[PDB]
């Protein structure tokens, strides 16, 4: 079988322990008091340095993957409680920090019979057989024609173990675990067998203390499952695992912006040089442990079109500290920033661009080698460029009205049928150019006023009762103007009687390429012939 | 791109005939082969780079990657008399010639011309290749001393991307001719299309020939190419495109066509000068109104038509490719849901055109466009609390910040556990109203004790503002009458 997006990445599922034990002090101090006699300096539990660190983990993913990443969280001690589910919808921070409330810290003085962290780890074995949405989708799509989509997924368990023994047993009660629910998921169509787990086990301690488990290094305990066993003080420590192992689960590098200048409002020294960090996948380095690439000082002159060879989601490393809080402001409020590849070459490098899509800050990969596409011929050298008469700006004009906007169903209604908008935005175009004269001297009435009013609505496919005087008045304009033997425009760029009948031609072409869209067009014609000069 | 790597070795000197069927030596019938090659690219694909390498003992770049196909024509003669410096690999030196211009992500062509006479190593190129082996000597040479099995190798080690060429019959000039036009038809025929808005059109060369992409092996593994006719379905600004990622750039260019297909010398590009032709009103109406064309490249695939956007150049019209599928671009959304403004309600662009539809914003927010709470930085911590702090002085005026500031950390510390945390700030908010001066509102001290009492509460996870969903109300006081280095950072534009 294969994977595609459904690698082990789609479905990663947290393991953090809640019994009792949980509730001890990390013992790494916080000084929540920064200037009489400061408070006392308080500690997390090890429960709430895990839920913290798993969180962070789920902030930079949801950043860099708003889809088809997904994560349940279980929290594991008398039973398992799986806080959320695979559907995307679930995929939610806010609500997830609703239900760790609702859980609440472990309760020290308790004596919950029968708790341990294996009851979510089986829990975790047997979602990981659920099908998400996206794998039901792709089943259904693949048919019996495949139906190997892959199922493969993560579990992250956070635990204070006893010993080496003890977390041995937990890798073999997950190791059978696998192997007995996987008979189940075989005769059932509404689970997956797990093709291949990889289980992160993170033993983590408060300080001061010498772990009683020690690192061990991936192994293959199962053709399902691969294991590995990390020791790491709780606190600071635990975070910068999790840190690294979401940059490992994701396929994720480090930038980091220098040289941002900076400075307070309300101050007038305060002007400094900062620095920030963001994640985002690895392939937005590919054309070159952090990279370094240096701000750019935005010119108001700068190039509104960049050539751009891919654009990276980002999530930075500090959120909430105050450079990369004025970076992403900069950003969302529309801003975009030019990045700097740093090279002592001398000539400048401008490698990246960061800018922000509707709320939504990707990095984008620029170009700064030299383009295939450099110096092109000239138009003047080519076909038609040695015409001097294009309708240039009445063809822009047609662009802007021809301006496309996103509509929010796939299809709408029109004449009680349902169309596609691009279909009809297609349709539109091949209206408004049945004539449509390139320049200047190949027409009279697209170069006068006085037959705008009728040119610019003969072209819908039906016309208003307004349309329709405007048109009739149009007309009887130029009746006017014959009259008055006005002058026209069809000089260089004869007599004129020749010169009404030629406009008049014109303008009957132009309404009889439209009298078949309605019967009011119909009698918008009929008022010219009658109206107008025959020879 | 391509790189002409001509093998100038002493081989090269044999004649190709013993029998004096002809008087080439096999490097004559190589120059020849390349003459037509160059011949070919000067008048249907003068876009093109070329460069060329020589090679025996050592290799040299002889012409550095050119369009000039008379400099490269005439380096032909002065070949062999030409100063070779350089020891590694000529295909070390094709590697390094090829990013050292172009980067790593251009197709390029290597033409290796030779005889066949017999740290990373080059194969597989860095960068999207062809390796095409013109072989100055016939299959009947070649098999007899086992350098057709190298050779073969070499494009085994570029992943069967390339192709030998060789002769099975007299190693003549009418057979060479034969082979390098058989290079030409797989390597550099124009790609030829029809650029469409409605009923206009016009005939048009797209260069480069785009590279027929694949999807996914697995889950789509057809390879696409561009339709021939380019539908044009809409405008969208540039603003609103946005710079957005694409899979490759192109120009797009008039040909003058005949009946019989025949793109028409210094006559004839003076007769179709004079023709008006919808490529340049395109480009014009482009680069004047700062727009894009969006256009249709198959079902489910689309790209836009613009004009070069820096002034200081040179512009023409060109073309970028999206990635294939129904939504490439989230904040367009949807290209099949792109539709025209007549049928919107009210027009998305403004009475006054100065709204945009776009940018579509995600349905939910990403984390730093969101008030995230994160502690895991001590810092972090303290700027939370010293926000409630400084707004807390700031009492009544602030008591909305006050207690949205305070609600957020109550409901950040239950989900965490970290419940000692309420009872330190609920500490600090009791001194806050002890040390209070005496000129404070008098309300000042009555919200800081009510919080500081409902904070602790929490604290007792008791079931009381325990509670995720209980926030922290002001009290209802009834008076009827009258940022210093920890604000915000701001952008410094100066220097
Ligand atoms: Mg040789």
């Amino acid at each position: 079988e294969f994977m595609k997006i459904f690698s082990e990445s789609h479905k990663t599922v947290f393991v953090v322990d809640h019994c009792p034990y949980m509730a001890e002090s990390c013992r790494q101090h916080v000084e929540f008091d920064m200037l009489i006699i400061p408070l006392a300096p308080i500690s997390k539990s090890l429960w709430t340095c895990s839920v913290e660190s798993s969180m962070e983990y789920c902030r930079i993913m949801y950043d860099i993957f708003p889809f088809k990443k997904l994560v349940n969280f279980i929290v594991s001690d008398s039973g398992a409680h799986v806080l959320n589910s695979w559907t995307q919808e679930d995929q939610n921070l806010q609500e997830l920090m609703a239900a760790l409330a609702a859980v609440g810290p472990p309760n020290p003085r308790a004596d919950p019979e029968c708790c341990s962290i294996l009851h979510g780890l089986v829990a975790a074995v047997e979602t990981l057989c659920k099908i998400t949405e996206y794998q039901h989708e792709a089943r259904t799509l693949l048919m019996e024609n495949a139906e190997r989509v892959g199922n493969r997924g993560r579990i992250i368990c956070i635990t204070n173990a006893k010993s080496d023994s003890h977390v041995r047993m937990l890798e073999d009660c997950v190791q059978e675990t696998i192997h007995e629910h996987n008979k189940l998921a075989a005769n059932s169509d509404h689970l997956m067998q797990i093709q291949k787990c990889e289980l992160v086990l993170i033993h983590t301690y408060p300080v001061g203390e010498d772990s009683l488990v020690s690192d061990r290094s991936k192994k293959e305990l199962s053709p399902v499952l691969t294991s590995e066993v990390h020791s790491v003080r709780a606190g600071r420590h635990l975070a910068t695992k999790l840190n690294i192992l979401v940059q490992q689960h994701f396929d994720l590098a480090s930038t980091t912006i220098t040289n941002i200048p900076m400075k307070e409002e309300q101050h007038a020294n305060t002007s400094a040089n900062y620095d920030v960090e963001l994640l985002h996948h690895k392939d937005a380095h590919v054309d070159f442990e952090t990279i370094t690439l240096k701000w750019c000082t935005p010119r108001t002159n700068n190039i509104e079109l960049h050539y751009c060879t891919g654009a990276y989601r980002i999530s930075p490393v500090d959120v909430n500290s105050r450079p990369s809080s004025c970076l992403t402001n900069f950003l969302l409020n529309g801003r975009s920033v030019l990045l700097e590849q740093p090279r002592k070459s001398g000539s400048k490098v401008i490698s990246h661009m960061l800018s922000s899509h509707g709320g939504e800050i990707f990095l984008h990969v620029l170009s700064s080698s030299r383009s295939i596409l450099e110096d092109p011929p000239s138009i003047s050298e080519g076909c038609g460029g040695r015409v001097t008469d294009y309708r240039i700006t009445d063809f822009g004009e047609f662009m802007r009205e021809n301006r496309l906007t996103p509509f929010l169903d796939p299809r709408y209604k029109i004449d009680g049928s349902l169309e596609v908008p691009l279909e009809r935005a297609k349709d539109q175009l091949e209206k408004h150019t049945r004539y449509w004269p390139m320049i200047i001297s190949q027409t009279t009435i697209f170069n006068m006023q006085a037959v705008v009013p009728l040119a610019s609505v003969i072209v819908k496919e039906s016309l208003t009762e307004e349309d329709v005087l405007n048109c009739q008045k149009t007309i009887y304009n130029l009746v006017d103007m014959e009259r008055k033997n006005d002058p026209l425009p069809i000089s260089t760029v004869p007599k004129r009687d020749e010169q009404y009948r030629i406009m008049w031609n014109e303008l009957e072409t132009l309404v009889r390429a439209h009298i078949n869209n309605s019967e009011k067009h119909q009698r918008v014609l009929e008022c010219l012939m009658a109206c107008r000069s025959k020879p | 791109p391509t790189v002409v790597v001509m093998d100038v070795s002493l081989s090269m000197t044999r004649p190709v005939s013993i029998e004096g069927s002809e008087e080439y030596q096999r490097k004559h019938l190589a120059a020849h082969g390349l003459t037509m090659l160059f011949e070919h690219m000067a008048t249907n694909y003068k876009l093109e780079f070329t460069a060329l390498v020589v090679f025996s003992s050592l290799w040299e770049l002889m012409v550095p990657f050119t369009r000039d196909y008379n400099t490269l024509q005439e380096a032909l003669s002065n070949m062999d008399d030409y100063d070779k410096t350089c020891l590694e690999s000529a295909l070390v030196g094709v590697c390094n010639i090829v990013q050292q211009e172009w980067g790593g992500a251009i197709p390029c062509q290597v033409v290796l011309v030779t005889d066949g006479c017999l740290n990373r190593f080059p194969l597989p190129f860095p960068f999207p290749s062809k390796l095409y082996i013109m072989c100055m000597a016939n299959l009947e040479e070649l098999q007899s001393t086992d350098s057709l099995e190298c050779l073969e190798r070499l494009i085994d080690l570029n992943n069967g991307e390339g192709q030998i060429f060789t002769i099975d019959g007299p190693l003549c000039l009418k057979n060479v001719q034969s082979m390098f036009g058989k290079l030409i038809d797989l390597a550099y025929t124009p790609f030829h299309a029809v650029l469409k808005c409605g009923h206009l059109t016009a005939d048009v060369q797209v260069f480069p020939r785009p590279e027929p992409f694949v999807v996914d092996e697995e889950i789509d593994p057809i390879p696409k190419v561009i339709n021939t006719d380019l539908e044009i379905v809409g405008f969208i600004d540039i603003a609103d495109i946005s710079s957005p990622p694409v899979l490759s750039r192109h120009l797009v260019l008039p040909i003058a066509l005949n009946k019989e297909g025949d793109e028409v010398e210094n006559s004839a590009n003076q007769i179709a000068g004079k023709i008006p032709n919808f490529c340049v009103l395109l480009h014009g109406s482009l680069k004047v109104e700062g727009m894009v064309a969006i256009v249709q490249l198959g079902p489910e695939w689309h790209g836009m038509l613009y004009s070069q956007a820096d002034s200081k150049k040179k512009s023409n019209l060109m073309m970028s490719l999206f990635e294939p599928g129904p939504e490439p671009l989230p904040w367009l959304g949807k290209m099949a849901q792109l539709g025209p403004i007549s049928d919107a309600k009210e027009n998305p662009y403004g009475e006054d055109d100065n709204k945009s539809p776009f940018p579509l914003q995600p349905k939910n927010k990403r984390s730093y466009a969101q008030n995230v709470t994160v502690w895991i930085k001590p810092s972090g911590l303290q700027t939370d609390v010293q926000k409630i702090l400084r707004n807390a002085r700031k009492l009544p005026e602030k008591t909305q910040t006050f207690y949205k500031e305070l609600n957020r950390l109550r409901k950040a510390a239950l989900a965490f556990g970290f419940l000692d945390l309420l009872k330190g700030v609920a500490d600090m908010l009791e001194r806050e109203c002890t040390l209070l001066p005496e000129t404070a509102h008098p309300d000042a001290a009555f919200q800081l004790t009510h919080a500081a009492q409902q904070l602790k509460l929490a604290s007792t996870g008791t079931s009381e503002y325990a509670a995720y969903d209980q926030n922290i109300t002001p009290l209802h006081t009834d008076f009827s009458g009258s940022d210093i280095g920890v604000g915000n950072l701001i952008i410094d534009l100066d220097a």
